[PDB]
C-alpha cells in the first residue's frame, strides 16, 4: 500500500485514466455516419465530393473500412465506408450501432443494368434488397437513413432512351425524369417499416460542391434535434 | 383532528423523501444516467431532498402545533432554509428548461460544447440565487414584527424585501421559464410539421400525435409549476402590501403553502419518473 | 462434374465410421459421477475505463496482466490484482474485434474490421508501447488472433481463411483454407502444434500449423460458430454457436461428444472457455449472462449474472484462479 | 468449378483415413483428466481467501 512501487502504479493508472477520459470526450464531439450502397453506386463519388476542401480535420493500406474525417459548419463528421468488407454483414454490422445516420448511396442509372452474378437480377433490386436489410436491422431501429440517389443525368438519359417498365413491371406512367425519380424515391421510402421511430432523408445528388454536404449537415442536425425532443418527450 | 393532519403531512414528507432519494440513488449508481440533463435532474432531486428533510419536518410541526415551539434562532434558521431550498428548486426548474432550450435549438452547441461543467455552473448559479434571496433578511432588511410574536415564524414582511424575494424567486423564474418553453414549443412544432395517399394519411396521423404529445408535455410541466407556486407567490406578494382589510383565512393559507411544498414531491414525478431511461434504470435496480 | 457422386459417398463413409465408433455417449460414462454442485462466483474486480463496447480480451501467462479491446480505439493492459491500468494503446483503427497477449508478455496483438493484425511491443527501452508490426494480407475482417511464439502468430479472418504469420518478416508463412464461411473463432492447442477454427458454415476444422492442412472437420452445429476453445488436455474442444447451444467435440474420436443447451436460453454463445481442470465450461451469451456448465454432465452449474448489455469476451487464467468476462457495457469483471 | 472439386474430394478422402478411437475411450480419458486435476482447479473447489489473489493478499 504505502510502498513506492504501489504509489507509482496507482499514479500511472490515474494518468492513463485521465488520458482515456480526455480522448473519450474528444471523440464524443464526432458525428459518426455509416456509408453504404452497392459497388458502383456512387459511394466513391459522394466521398470525393465531400473531401474537396475539408478533409482530415509507415502505415499499411487496408482495403477494409475506410475512415473519412471532415468538418462542416463547426461539426466534425466521421464517415465509415465499409466497401472492402466482402463477408457476412451480420457478423460486424452491430459494431456500427450508435451512428448518427446511415448514408445509403444508390445509383439511379443501374435500373436497366444487371448484376454480373446472374442475368435475371437487377442491380436496382439488389440495392432495394440491401436497403431493406439495413433499414430494418435490430441494431438500426432508431438510426435514420440519408438516401443519396446518384447519377441523375445518366438516369435521365436512360429513361429517355430505355423505359422504366423493365425494372418495375407494375409501373405505369410517362417516361420523364420527375415521375420516374419520384417513383424510385417512394419505392425506397416504402421499404421503411419503422416509420414512427426513424426517418429517411432523400437527396438527388447534384454537381454543386456544397449542396450534398449541406444536405447531410441538415439531416444530421435534424436527427440531433429530434433525438433531443424525444429525450424531453416533445417528439 | 390533529392526528389526521399529522399523518397526512407525514405521508407527504415520506413520499417526497423516498422519491427524491430514489432518483438521486438511481442517477448515482447507474452509468447510463450520467449526462448533463440527468445531472441537472439529479441536482433538482438533491435540492428537493434538502427541502423534504430540512424544512418539511419543521413546517409540518408548525402546522400541527399551530405555533412555533423551537425558538427564535431556530425560527430564523427554518425561514432561511425554506427560502434558500425553495428558490434553489425553482431555479433548478429554470436551469432544466434552459438546458432543454439549448439542446433543441443549438445542436452544434449540444454536440461540440455541452459539458458537465455547464451543469455544475448552472447548479451553482441556482444555489447562489437561493443564497442571495435567503440571506439578506437575516443580515438586515427585516422588521421587528417577525420577533413581535414569539409563537409565530413568519417571514420578513418588509415591502422592499417582499418585492425583491418574490421577483427573484418566482416571477422572474416564471417569466424566463415560460419564454424558454414557448420557444421550445415553437421549435418542436416546426420540426413536427416539417399507396402514396395511405403514406400521407399515416404521416398526418403521426404529426397530429406528436403535436398532442408536445402539448401534453408542456402542459404537465408549466401547469404543475404554476398550480404549485403561483397561488403561494401571489399571496406572498399581495399580503405584505395589504396589511388591513385583506385577512388571510388560515385553512386557505395552509393549503396555499403546502401546494408550494408539494412541488418537491411532484418534481421527480415529472422530470424523473416519466422518461424511459429512468424507468429502465429503476427496473434494473429493482 | 461426377466428383459430387463420390463426395457424398465419402461423407456417408465418414458418418458410418463415426457411428461405428459411437457406442457409449459421454453422458452415459459420466452418469455415475456426482454433480459438481452450485458454483457461486462473486465479482472481485470491476475494471473500468473503456468508453465503448468491449469486443475481446486475453489473459497473460502471469495470470495477473490482462488485455482488453473495445470500439473506442483503446487497447488497455490492466493489472487485475490492483485494478491498475498498466498500458493504454491508442489503436490506429477504432474497429477492433480481437486481441491477443503474447505468452512471453512482450507483445500484444489487435485486429478488427481493418484487415491488419497490429503487433505492439509492450516493453521497450523507453517504456512506451509502440507498433512493432502490421500484418496485412487478409481480405476480410480479422476475427481472432493467437500468439504461438514471440515471432509466429495465427490469425483467422472473415475471408474464410486462417494464416500463420512470421512477425519478423511480416509475411504469411502458411495459409489455411477450406472453410466456406467467415471464420469467427480460433483456439490454439496447449502444445501449439494444432489449432481449431470455427466458421460461419457451422463447422469447426482442426489445422496443423506446420503442414498447413485441414487435419479433420466437425459439422454438428446448425448456425454459425462464434467461439471455440481447446479442452486443457488438448484432445477435445468446445464450440459455441448462435444456435444457443455449446458442443464438446473430441479430436481422437473425431465426432461430437456432448451438447450443452437449455430451454430458457435462445440466444447464441459469444465466448467459450474452460477451467483449469476442464470440468467447468464457461460460455457467455447475448443475454448478458455467463453460464457455467458441468462439462462432463451437461448441467448448468451456475450463472455469472452482473453484466448489462452482452458478454462479448470471456477468459480463464492459466492458473485457473479467476475468470474475466468483458461485455458490451464497457466493463471487465473478475469473478474468481 | 471442377478444379476445386478435386481438392475437396482429396480432402474428404484424406480425412476418412484417420484412425479413430471409440467414444468410450475418449470419454474415459476426459473423465480421467477432469478427476486427476480436480484438486488443482480453483474455480471447481472454492479457495480460502488467504491465498486468493483477487480477494485478499
Ligand atoms: C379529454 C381530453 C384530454 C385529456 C385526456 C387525456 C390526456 C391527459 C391526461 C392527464 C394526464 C396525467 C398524467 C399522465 C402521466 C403519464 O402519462 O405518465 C406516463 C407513464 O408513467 C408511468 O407509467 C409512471 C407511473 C408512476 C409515476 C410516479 C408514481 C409515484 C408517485 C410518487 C413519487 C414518490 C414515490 C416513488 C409517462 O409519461 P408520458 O407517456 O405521458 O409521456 C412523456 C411525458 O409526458 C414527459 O414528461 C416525459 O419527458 P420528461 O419531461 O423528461 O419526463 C417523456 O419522456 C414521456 O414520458
Ligand atoms: C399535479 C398537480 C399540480 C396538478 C397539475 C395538473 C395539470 C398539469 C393538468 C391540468 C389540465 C391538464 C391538461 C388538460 C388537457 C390536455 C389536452 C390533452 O390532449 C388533447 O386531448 C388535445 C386537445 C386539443 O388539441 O385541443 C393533452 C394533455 C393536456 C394538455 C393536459 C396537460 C396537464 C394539465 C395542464
Ligand atoms: C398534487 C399532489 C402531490 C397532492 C398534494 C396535496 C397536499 C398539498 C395536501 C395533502 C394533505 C394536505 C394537508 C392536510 C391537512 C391540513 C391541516 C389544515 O389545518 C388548518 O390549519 C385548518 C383547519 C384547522 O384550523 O384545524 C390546513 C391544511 C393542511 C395542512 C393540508 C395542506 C395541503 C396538504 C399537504
Ligand atoms: C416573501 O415570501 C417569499 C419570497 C421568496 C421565497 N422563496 C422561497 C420561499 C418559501 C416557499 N415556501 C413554500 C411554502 C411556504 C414557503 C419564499 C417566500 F416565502
Amino acid at each position: 500500500t504505502l510502498s513506492a512501487e504501489d504509489k507509482a502504479a496507482v499514479e500511472r493508472s490515474k494518468m492513463i485514466d485521465r488520458n482515456l477520459r480526455e480522448d473519450g470526450e474528444k471523440a464524443a464531439r464526432e458525428v459518426k455516419l455509416l456509408l453504404l450502397g452497392a459497388g458502383e453506386s456512387g459511394k466513391s463519388t459522394i466521398v470525393k465530393q465531400m473531401k474537396i476542401i475539408h478533409e482530415a480535420g509507415t502505415r499499411v493500406k487496408t482495403t477494409g473500412i475506410v475512415e473519412t474525417h471532415f468538418t462542416f459548419k463547426d461539426l466534425h463528421f466521421k464517415m465509415f465506408d465499409v466497401g472492402g468488407q466482402r463477408s457476412e454483414r451480420k457478423k460486424w454490422i452491430h459494431c456500427f450501432e450508435g451512428v448518427t445516420a446511415i448514408i445509403f448511396c444508390v445509383a439511379l442509372s443501374d435500373y436497366d443494368l444487371v448484376l454480373a452474378e446472374d442475368e435475371e437480377m437487377n442491380r436496382m433490386h439488389e440495392s432495394m434488397k440491401l436497403f431493406d436489410s439495413i433499414c430494418n436491422n435490430k441494431w438500426f431501429t432508431d438510426t435514420s437513413i440519408i438516401l443519396f440517389l446518384n447519377k441523375k443525368d445518366l438516369f435521365e438519359e436512360k429513361i429517355k432512351k430505355s423505359p422504366l417498365t423493365i425494372c418495375y413491371p407494375e409501373y405505369a406512367g410517362s417516361n420523364t425524369y420527375e415521375e420516374a425519380a419520384a417513383y424510385i424515391q417512394c419505392q425506397f421510402e416504402d421499404l421503411n417499416k419503422r416509420k414512427d421511430t426513424k426517418e429517411i432523408y432523400t437527396h438527388f445528388t447534384c454537381a454543386t460542391d456544397t449542396k450534398n454536404v449541406q444536405f447531410v449537415f441538415d439531416a444530421v442536425t435534424d436527427v440531433i434535434i429530434k433525438n433531443n425532443l424525444k429525450d424531453c418527450g416533445l417528439f | 383532528y390533529q392526528v389526521i393532519t399529522s399523518l397526512l403531512l407525514g405521508t407527504l414528507i415520506f413520499c417526497a423523501v423516498l422519491g427524491n432519494a430514489c432518483v438521486v440513488a438511481a442517477i448515482a449508481l447507474e452509468r447510463s444516467l450520467q449526462n448533463v440533463a440527468n445531472y441537472l435532474i439529479g441536482s433538482l432531486a438533491v435540492t428537493d431532498l434538502m427541502v423534504s428533510v430540512l424544512v418539511l419536518p419543521m413546517a409540518a410541526l408548525y402546522q400541527v402545533l399551530n405555533k412555533w415551539t423551537l425558538g427564535q434562532v431556530t425560527c430564523d434558521l427554518f425561514i432561511a432554509l425554506d427560502v434558500l431550498c425553495c428558490t434553489s428548486s425553482i431555479w433548478h426548474l429554470c436551469a432544466i428548461a434552459l438546458d432543454r432550450y439549448w439542446a433543441i435549438t443549438d445542436p452544434i452547441d449540444y454536440v461540440n460544447k455541452r459539458t458537465p461543467r455547464r451543469a455544475a455552473a448552472l447548479i451553482s448559479l441556482t444555489w447562489l440565487i437561493g443564497f442571495l434571496i435567503s440571506i439578506p433578511p437575516m443580515l438586515g432588511w427585516r422588521t421587528p414584527e417577525d420577533r413581535s410574536d414569539p409563537d409565530a415564524c413568519t417571514i420578513s414582511k418588509d415591502h422592499g424585501y417582499t418585492i425583491y424575494s418574490t421577483f427573484g424567486a418566482f416571477y422572474i423564474p416564471l417569466l424566463l421559464m415560460l419564454v424558454l418553453y414557448g420557444r421550445i414549443f415553437r421549435a418542436a412544432r416546426f420540426r413536427i410539421r416539417k399507396k402514396n395517399e395511405r403514406n400521407a394519411e399515416a404521416k398526418r396521423k403521426m404529426a397530429l400525435a406528436r403535436e398532442r404529445k408536445t402539448v401534453k408535455t408542456l402542459g404537465i410541466i408549466m401547469g404543475t409549476f404554476i398550480l404549485c407556486w403561483l397561488p403561494f407567490f401571489i399571496v406572498a406578494l399581495v399580503l405584505p402590501f395589504c396589511e388591513s382589510s385583506c385577512h388571510m383565512p388560515t385553512l386557505l393559507g395552509a393549503i396555499i403553502n403546502w401546494l408550494g411544498y408539494s412541488n418537491s414531491l411532484l418534481n421527480p414525478v415529472i422530470y424523473a419518473y416519466f422518461n424511459k431511461d429512468f424507468q429502465n434504470a429503476f427496473k434494473k435496480i429493482i | 462434374d461426377q466428383l459430387r457422386q463420390e463426395a457424398e459417398q465419402l461423407k456417408n463413409q465418414i458418418r458410418d465410421a463415426r457411428k461405428a465408433c459411437a457406442d457409449a455417449t459421454l453422458s452415459q460414462i459420466t452418469n455415475n459421477i456426482d454433480p459438481v454442485g452450485r458454483i457461486q462466483m462473486r465479482t472481485r474486480r470491476t475494471l473500468r475505463g473503456h468508453l465503448a463496447k468491449i469486443y475481446a480480451m486475453h489473459w497473460g501467462t502471469d495470470s495477473r496482466l490482462l488485455v482488453s479491446a473495445s470500439q473506442d480505439g483503446k487497447l488497455i493492459i490492466w493489472d487485475s490484482y490492483t485494478t491498475n491500468k498498466v498500458h493504454a494503446i491508442p489503436l490506429r483503427s477504432s474497429w477492433v474485434m480481437t486481441c491477443a497477449y503474447a505468452p512471453s508478455g512482450n507483445y500484444v496483438a489487435c485486429g478488427g474490421l481493418d484487415n491488419i493484425c497490429s503487433i505492439y511491443n509492450l516493453k521497450t527501452r523507453e517504456g512506451n508501447v509502440r507498433v512493432s508490426r502490421e500484418l496485412a494480407g487478409h481480405t476480410g475482417y480479422l476475427s481472432c488472433c493467437r500468439f504461438l511464439d514471440d515471432n509466429q502468430i495465427v490469425t483467422s479472418s472473415g475471408d474464410t481463411t486462417c494464416a500463420l504469420w512470421d512477425i519478423e518478416t511480416g509475411q504469411q508463412t502458411t495459409t489455411f483454407t477450406g472453410h466456406t464461411g467467415d471464420v469467427m473463432s480460433l483456439s490454439l492447442a496447449p502444445d501449439t502444434r494444432l489449432f481449431v477454427s470455427g466458421a460461419c458454415d457451422a463447422s469447426a476444422k482442426l489445422w496443423d500449423v506446420r503442414e498447413g492442412m485441414c487435419r479433420q472437420t466437425f459439422t454438428g452445429h446448425e448456425s454459425d460458430i462464434n467461439a471455440i476453445c481447446f479442452f486443457p488436455n488438448g484432445n477435445a474442444f468446445a464450440t459455441g454457436s448462435d444456435d444457443a447451444t455449446c458442443r464438446l467435440f473430441d479430436l481422437r474420436a473425431d465426432q461430437e461428444l456432448m451438447t450443452y443447451s437449455h430451454d430458457n436460453i435462445i440466444c447464441g454463445i459469444t465466448s467459450v472457455s474452460f477451467s483449469k481442470s476442464g470440468r467447468l465450461l464457461l460460455a457467455g451469451y447475448d443475454d448478458f449472462n455467463c453460464n457455467v456448465w458441468d462439462a462432463l454432465k451437461a448441467d448448468r452449474a451456475g450463472v455469472l449474472a452482473g453484466h448489462d448489455n452482452r458478454v462479448s469476451c470471456l477468459g480463464v487464467t492459466d492458473d485457473g484462479m479467476a475468470v474475466a468476462t468483458g461485455s458490451w457495457d464497457s466493463f471487465l469483471k473478475i469473478w474468481n | 468449378s471442377i478444379a476445386q472439386a478435386r481438392k475437396l474430394v482429396e480432402q474428404l478422402k484424406m480425412e476418412a483415413n484417420i484412425d479413430r478411437i471409440k467414444v468410450s475411450k475418449a470419454a474415459a480419458d476426459l473423465m480421467a483428466y477432469c478427476e486427476a486435476h480436480a484438486k488443482e482447479d480453483p474455480l471447481l473447489t472454492p479457495v480460502p481467501a488467504s491465498e486468493n489473489p483477487f480477494r485478499e493478499k
